[PDB]
């Protein structure tokens, strides 16, 4: 299989500067109990 | 007569939001406890109910939308990073926008959503064709543009307090990955293909 | 768990559906742009016009941080005529009570059902409002608890989507008749919707 | 009926600077034919 746009180190992509949130097991259980 | 670049951007942004949420669910990037079943593209899917995560994904895609509208995007990639922040798996959405001419009048968008439904179905069952990720993974999103990003760095900063940066090579490169194709589609307004990059 | 953000997410999603439905029911734009969708288990009419959809989305995206911080008194959909005079206003008054005894028994499910009652009422509100000539455009007004000039930085969330202080002409109707549509109380949100209509002879 | 927040001319609200689009009956016909 060959992609349309194979890896090319000569042109870097953009990414968000901030990382996604880290969700502890404790916080996940609160979402489960309250928000679902 | 109509802004079909904006149509394609809208369709892709809604689809990528569903697809990102589902990837996080089926690859267990976040605990199952935060997800709730929904229906998108007539498929039973899973959406996070964690507010800060939902806003992060929203902000990310609102920023990509103007670039989609002007057809400046080659790839949108969901990168799964291991506990050492090294890429272990990538979901690669390759996109092109064909000549927007003599499009079909026969429920164009319903046809397109049907084609997109098949991508959601393939993501839904991909756990059985991929190796399980190690514990402790996180994710990021990479946007590959058709040209080097000076124009693009200006145009992507849509959302207050949500800056973007050029990625570093180690955010991107996996050494000789296995490529697993999931789905390809073509239409009058969008061609797209989804494959996974996996450690070999 | 930031319930201020939960309330803001729920309200922005609801207000977006409500704006679309108001435009359809009050014939602000041609019927041909609308398509029936399901929201809150209820059949709603939503615009398929991309620029209109983006305007509405961007507007409510900007309101969200003000909602999260409980700085909004009302959100108003103002229907305007060709001379940009208010024809009719749909006023959503909002308060967020102390978030303390918040229920664990499917809170968001109960809230969505209370919000569904607003959508359903809007869908039939032609039956309780006067039948004056329709407007041809609209705006959204955000009334804040604090002076509006000091929320300018907070509201400008989207590049190239600036906000301004409204003109009195955008806001003022002469002795309007107030038509209540729906009121709701919950542990996380109180809201009431009424319409300002032109006065009678 | 009494609103919670009666009209107060001394506290103007904010509004978007941009205007929503103009949508002719013919533009709406194109929306209907292609996007519904």
């Amino acid at each position: 299989f060959i992609p349309w746009f194979p890896y090319d180190g000569s042109k870097l992509p953009l990414r968000p500067k901030r990382s996604p949130p880290v969700i502890s097991e404790e916080a996940a259980e609160d979402v489960k109990q309250y928000l679902t | 007569d109509l802004n079909f670049g904006q149509v394609v951007a809208d369709v892709l942004c809604e689809f990528l939001e569903v697809a990102v949420h589902l990837i996080l669910y089926v690859r267990e990037v976040y605990p199952v406890g935060i997800f709730q079943k929904r229906k998108k593209y007539n498929v039973p899917v899973q959406m996070s109910c964690h507010p800060e995560l939902n806003q992060y994904i929203q902000d990310t895609l609102h920023c990509v939308k103007p670039l989609l509208e002007k057809n400046d995007v080659e790839k949108v990639v969901v990168v799964i990073l291991d506990k050492e922040h090294r890429p272990v798996e990538k979901f690669v959405f390759e996109i092109t926008q064909p000549p927007l001419l003599s499009i079909s009048s026969d429920s164009l968008l319903s046809h397109v959503e049907q084609l997109l439904a098949a991508f959601i179905l393939k993501i839904s069952v991909c756990d059985a064709v991929l190796d399980h990720n190690p514990p402790g993974c996180t994710f990021t999103v990479l946007v590959h543009t058709r040209e080097a990003a000076t124009r693009n760095m200006e145009k992507i900063q849509v959302i207050k307090d949500f800056p973007w940066i050029l990625a570093d090579e180690q955010d991107v490169h996996m050494h000789d990955p296995r490529l697993i194709p999931l789905k390809t589609m073509t239409s009058d307004i969008l061609k797209m293909q989804l494959y996974v990059e996996e450690r070999a």
